[PDB]
């Protein structure tokens, strides 16, 4: 039922298990340039990054290349995750802007709310 | 025109340091809402509170008249941040 914790939460900017309407509510206080990296809670595997700017909110799938590289441009392929976040904050590379302020982690909400 | 739980979110009473909500409630059950509110555009943070899954009211105060302000409802969920519908969302200026 609860969901393992994923090796990649150690880092400030994956936030694990998080759907895109709870991604949106985790960046509505940011500025340009905040973002979190989520998983699907269901089929895992499937990442994307979630980024902020001007007010709006940006959602991208992250690509498995067939040799198990990780992209979100077919030009721009890497080893992991963290090497592919990492690239694109400082190159755009097809996001509306860079990868520049990972949001603040919130304590996981109970039945009282967040 | 995409889906939102909540669906029919609306202004019912303006007052001009006020606005009371409303929205139909889903077929789901949602644990609680949470209520986002801020100035259109830029500049400042929105700011957030959140009412139990059994209402479908809320008022939001402390705003100032002729202002216009962008309103979010999310359906969220306990121990979990697989919040699976889209947040509706409207535009107001007391």
């Amino acid at each position: 039922y609860i969901t393992p914790v994923n090796s990649l939460e150690k880092h400030s900017w994956y936030h694990g298990p998080v759907s895109r309407n709870a991604a949106e509510y985790l960046l509505s206080s940011g500025i340009n340039g905040s973002f979190l990296v989520r998983e699907s809670e269901s089929s895992p595997g499937q990442r994307s990054i979630s980024l902020r700017y001007e007010g709006r909110v940006y959602h991208y799938r992250i690509n498995t290349a067939s040799d198990g590289k990780l992209y979100v441009s077919s030009e721009s392929r890497f080893n992991t995750l963290a090497e592919l976040v990492h690239h694109h904050s400082t190159v755009a590379d097809g996001l509306i802007t860079t990868l520049h302020y990972p949001a603040p982690k919130r304590n996981k909400p109970t039945v009282y709310g967040v | 025109s995409v889906s939102s739980v909540p669906t029919k979110l609306e202004v019912v009473a303006a007052t001009p340091t006020s606005l009371l909500i409303s929205w139909d409630a889903p077929a789901v059950t949602v644990d609680f809402y949470v209520i986002t509110y801020g100035e259109t555009g830029g500049n400042s943070p929105v700011q957030e509170f959140t009412v139990p899954g059994s209402k479908s009211t809320a008022t939001i105060s402390g705003l100032s008249p002729g202002v216009d302000y962008t309103i979010t409802v999310y359906a969220g969920y306990s121990d979990s941040w697989n919040w699976p519908y889209s947040p509706i969302s409207i535009n107001y200026r007391t």
